[PDB]
């Protein structure tokens, strides 16, 4: 199962561009699809979302109107028509899949990434932390804060913990309170309540070094954290 | 012919021994128990989406996810709380007489007239439900199907045998023998150490999955047995016949303990299930409505009227918070 | 006469069971029902506050 | 609102509902035929938009599941089967080699197929009239 | 002839007949049999007739007890009375025709009819007619057509936009009477042709005879009941004689009273016939 996207490169500001992602190895037509950009030195940022069967579409406020997202199930391709590019539109664009049903694990698989370069309020999540020097073998705790309470009337606390290893797209670690993702070591653990959240790593290993991001799925637009980072 | 005399000399001895322990009856022992009183339950949810008769149904151990199989050749994994559909599995052959939802929730099994038990994988990559394995080896209609906690499935076919399979490999590891007719019902134990099967011989036998020996054998019915279920503690069970006589047996006493009959019903019984505490004994008759009995008094305590056809399946969640029934009208209803 | 030989052995193992008096069984069966009576949401109605349906 | 991810889940449920209906149309535009007198053998052949699904089969317990089939075909006790509370309202077709129909087999295959196709039509007519508040 | 008790008798028969119709249909639509579509169609027809009689008759009795234009100063009462009659009368024909075509379609195309027919499908079909009938009732309110009180003043009559208003209603009634003619005639012809061909059994022959009696009988009452209305409308378009119109309207109400009897009541008698 691979989710590889192509495109990118230098583009004249104020022009238009087309980004396409080819999905193979999984049933594309039955999955939702998300677009997530990443500025060179800021962090992850939600872009757009198209549901399964093009049922509904949502766009981030900063790119509403001039961005379009289309889905072609028979050819298994996801397109992002980009219009009226500007200086801050430059970012590393990832394509993310997410299937929504009771007990599912959305945002499980992330694309690879296409580099797009441009030549020269409601929910806020904060991680009051920066690069934390740590050596292998000692437990680590990462804190997170939310402007609103992510708990819902049905008992689901919509918090997702992502890990971005150097040079690779972020990988889902935990998608709710202590809901470990598939292919994740038992070391990672999640907890917290209300607006207070924490991620605990037990017996930290060398490969665990990276940037940890916190995301809320309680209401669109989806907002990421400051991306706490770890130093070996 | 010589062994026939020995068999007669043995059956009578067994019958006499059972009568020795017959010192009283439950109807007389518990005469001082206060009746539970009228029990009224309203259909909280009405799951719809099937286009044919519903032949089977099973509750997930989480007590929220519900599977159901119908003649449409489509399993549907329901979300009982919100009536949403989680999956819709298409079947190779639209002849399904049973279904089972794995205790861990990873797998779901089904089978029927094709003599094949297909194990489907729900939680997998690529978000697609695919046949993990296709068990084969029976020689008749696959009557019932249940999962053991260790992901090894116990099946009961129409060839008068019940087998224990290995999903990982795909071949039988054990085999019931002794039934002299089609096996129509099967019920595991809460600890999964024992199970009972009812066949078209008015007999319900008890088996051990560990070493494979027939422990007991209970008789008393006058026709086929169409459903069985254990008491919550696992020391007793109740069976449904085609003569409208639910009977409650006891494992340790090796003798029939109590009967639930109502001459107002002349049609057979198609499902039996106990409540969490074991005081209630729901039963699905062919008169289009259930009959919530009393497990200790043999007196009706209500009725789940509201089905347009016969009640073919009936199950009670692990936590006892709800009851689901599926009739041939292609409708599932969650009572409470 | 293979069927007869197996059948004779079958009843042999079906008769050597340490059967208990029905009175003890009924008491144990009745005892279990009362112990878990308060934990059954069907014997007694449950308030809507914690009723998922 | 009250739903955050459930809205996405409800969208998925509505997509599954459609698929059941679309595939449910095919079942309606179909007639099932049971032949009487390992596993189950099925034979599918199309006939002017009627994708006939002819399938061939203690022994009295298999009648509850087959109830609802359009008709029963015999190639060659029949009295007892017709009054078993299951096939009472089902036509019976008999070939020589509830409106009971008897036809003599002929060498040509089309003629035999033509007769059975007609026999299915009228029994469908009777059901329609019975459901139209006329009989 | 200015029969004061005639409207009272019609109301007594209509309410009694309609009341029985709902009681029987409502008491057997569960079917423990199916046949849900037919029961729903006939049930609403009886309900529509019951309300129509209950909605129009009170005006007639009110005029008699009032000892019409002088009694009612405005024209809203006359417009409301006329609006109910024009819409309800057209609705009965449309649903009557709609049921007739449905039966013919079932015989002609039984294969895809089963999938295309459902309990909720009929409800939508019978729901559309009500809007169509009331949409026409809105026309006089707009200004196309006028309502006039005439002899005996117990019911408003369409003034003869007004000139073409009478023609439009006549065409709608004729089309409803014409359309039912084709389908019902086609249906009975098909059974007769099919029955004769299959002869070359007795039990099925009995069904064929029953269809002719029921289907043909429905046509006879429907055609005769509204036959004079078309003739009266045609005469008005072409152009003492008011006597026929006064009794013609009462004739139409007879069909509504007899509307459920032909479809449901006759079955009870036929049940004991054999």
């Amino acid at each position: 199962v691979q989710l590889v996207e192509s495109g990118g490169g230098l583009v004249q500001p104020g022009g238009s561009r087309k980004l396409s992602c080819s999905a193979s190895g999984f049933a594309f037509s039955s999955f939702g699809m998300h677009w997530v950009r990443q500025a060179p030195e800021k962090g992850l940022e939600w872009v757009a979302y198209i549901s399964s069967g093009s049922g509904t579409i949502y766009y981030a406020d900063t790119v509403k109107g001039r961005f379009t997202i289309s889905r072609d199930d028979p050819k298994n391709t996801l397109f992002l028509q980009m219009t009226s590019l500007r200086s801050e539109d430059t970012a590393m664009y990832y394509c993310v899949r997410s299937i929504y049903y009771y007990g599912s694990s959305p945002f499980d698989f992330w694309g690879q990434g296409t580099t797009l370069t441009v030549s020269s309020s409601d929910i806020v999540m904060t991680q009051a932390t920066s690069s934390v020097p740590v050596t292998p073998g000692e437990s680590v705790s990462i804190s997170c804060r939310s402007s609103k309470s992510l708990l819902h009337s049905n008992g689901n606390t919509y918090l997702y913990w992502f890990l971005q290893r150097p040079g690779q797209s972020p990988q889902l670690l935990i998608y709710r309170m202590s809901n470990l993702a598939s292919g994740v070591p038992d070391r990672f653990s999640g907890s917290g309540s209300g607006t207070a959240f924490t991620l605990t790593i037990s017996r930290l290993e060398a490969e665990d070094v990276g940037v940890y991001y916190c995301m809320q799925h309680l209401e669109y637009p989806l907002t990421f954290g400051a991306g706490t980072k770890l130093e070996l | 012919d010589q062994l026939r005399q020995e068999a007669e000399q043995l059956k009578n001895q067994i019958r006499d021994a059972r009568k020795a322990c017959a010192d009283a009856t439950l109807s007389q022992i518990t005469n001082n128990i206060d009746p539970v009183g009228r029990i009224q339950m309203r259909t909280r949810r009405t799951l719809r989406g099937h286009l044919a008769k519903i032949y089977a149904m099973h509750w997930g151990t989480d007590s929220r996810l519900l599977v159901s199989a119908s003649q449409d050749g489509k399993l549907i994994i329901w979300d009982s709380y919100t009536t949403n559909k989680v999956h819709a599995i298409p079947l190779r052959s639209s002849w399904v007489m049973t279904c089972a939802y794995a205790p861990s929730g990873n797998y779901v099994a089904c089978g029927g007239l094709d003599n094949i038990c297909s194990i489907y994988n729900l939680k997998t990559r690529e978000g697609n439900v695919r046949v993990s394995r296709e068990l084969a080896g029976h020689t008749g209609y696959l009557s019932c199907c249940r999962f053991l906690d260790d992901n090894q499935i116990v099946t009961s076919s129409g060839d008068t045998t019940c087998a224990l399979w290995d999903i990982e490999t795909g071949q039988q590891t054990t085999t019931f023998t002794g039934h002299t007719g089609d096996v129509m019902s099967l019920s595991l134990a809460p600890d999964t150490r024992l199970f009972v099967s009812g066949a078209c011989d008015a007999s319900a036998k008890l088996w051990d999955v560990r070493e494979g020996m027939c422990r007991q054998t209970f008789t008393g019915h006058e026709s086929d047995i169409n459903a069985i279920c254990f008491f919550p503690n696992g020391n007793a069970f109740a069976t449904g016949s085609d003569d409208a006589t639910c009977r409650l047996f006891d494992l340790r006493a090796d003798q029939e303990l109590m009967t639930y009959s109502h001459d107002n019903i002349i049609c057979g019984i198609t499902s039996v299930s106990f409540s969490k505490s074991g005081r209630l004994l729901l039963a699905g008759y062919d008169d289009f409505n259930c009959n919530v009995w009393d497990a200790l008094k043999a007196d009706r305590a209500g009725v789940l009227a509201g089905h347009d056809n016969r009640v073919s399946c009936l199950g009670v969640t692990d936590d006892g918070m709800a009851v689901a029934t599926g009739s041939w009208d292609s409708f599932l209803k969650i009572w409470n | 006469i293979a069927q007869a030989r197996k059948l004779v052995e079958q009843l042999k193992m079906e008769a050597n069971i340490d059967r208990i008096k029905v009175s003890k069984a009924a008491a144990d069966l009745m005892a279990y029902c009362e112990a878990h009576a308060k934990e059954d949401p069907l014997l007694t109605p449950v308030p809507a506050s914690e009723n998922p349906f | 609102t009250l739903s955050a991810e459930d809205k996405a889940a409800v969208e998925r449920s509505k997509m599954i509902d459609r698929n059941l209906r679309e595939d449910g149309e095919k079942a309606a535009r179909e007639v099932k035929l049971l032949l009487l007198g390992t596993g189950i053998v099925e034979t599918h052949f199309t006939f002017k938009d009627l994708h006939f699904k002819m399938f061939d089969v203690e022994r009295k317990k298999w009648i509850h599941c087959f109830e609802g089939v359009t008709a029963i075909i015999f190639c060659v006790l029949f009295d007892s089967i017709c009054n078993n509370k299951w096939f009472t309202d089902t036509s019976i077709i008999l070939f020589l080699n509830k409106e009971i129909y008897t036809h003599f087999t002929c060498a040509t295959d089309t003629k035999n197929v033509q007769f059975v196709f007609d026999a299915v039509t009228d029994v469908i007519i009777k059901n329609n009239l019975k459901d139209c508040g006329l009989f | 002839s200015v029969s004061v008790a005639f409207p009272i008798t019609m109301l007594l028969t209509g309410f009694v007949g309609n009341a029985l119709a709902m009681l029987l249909v409502s008491r057997s639509y569960r079917r423990r049999k199916r046949k849900k579509s037919f029961l729903l169609c006939i049930g609403w027809l009886a309900l529509t007739d019951l309300v129509g009689q209950l909605l129009t008759t009170p005006v007639v009795i009110v005029v008699y007890l009032s000892k019409w234009e002088h009694i009612d100063p405005s024209g809203r009462l006359c417009t409301f009375f006329g609006l109910t009659m024009t819409v309800f009368g057209l609705s009965s024909l449309f649903i009557a025709s709609a049921m007739a075509v449905e039966r013919a379609l079932a015989i002609r195309a039984p294969h895809w009819y089963a999938s295309h027919m459902k309990t909720r499908i009929t409800r939508a079909v019978l729901l559309g007619v009500w809007l169509a009938s009331l949409a026409f009732a809105l026309l006089p309110v707009l200004g196309v057509g006028q309502y006039t009180v005439q002899w005996p003043g117990t019911w408003c009559f369409i003034s003869t936009g007004n000139l073409f208003f009478a023609s439009a209603f006549a065409f709608l009634g004729l089309l409803a009477l014409t359309v039912t003619f084709s389908c019902n005639l086609a249906t009975i012809k098909a059974l007769v042709d099919r029955c004769r061909a299959k002869a070359t059994s007795a039990q099925w022959g009995r069904i064929t005879t029953e269809t002719a009696i029921q289907l043909m009988g429905i046509m006879l009452v429907l055609s005769v009941c509204w036959s004079p209305l078309l003739i009266m409308m045609l005469k008005m378009i072409f152009q003492k004689e008011c006597n026929f119109f006064l009794i013609a309207v009462r004739l139409a109400s007879l069909n509504q009273i007899l509307d459920p009897w032909v479809y449901l009541l006759l079955r009870k008698i036929l049940l004991r016939k054999f």
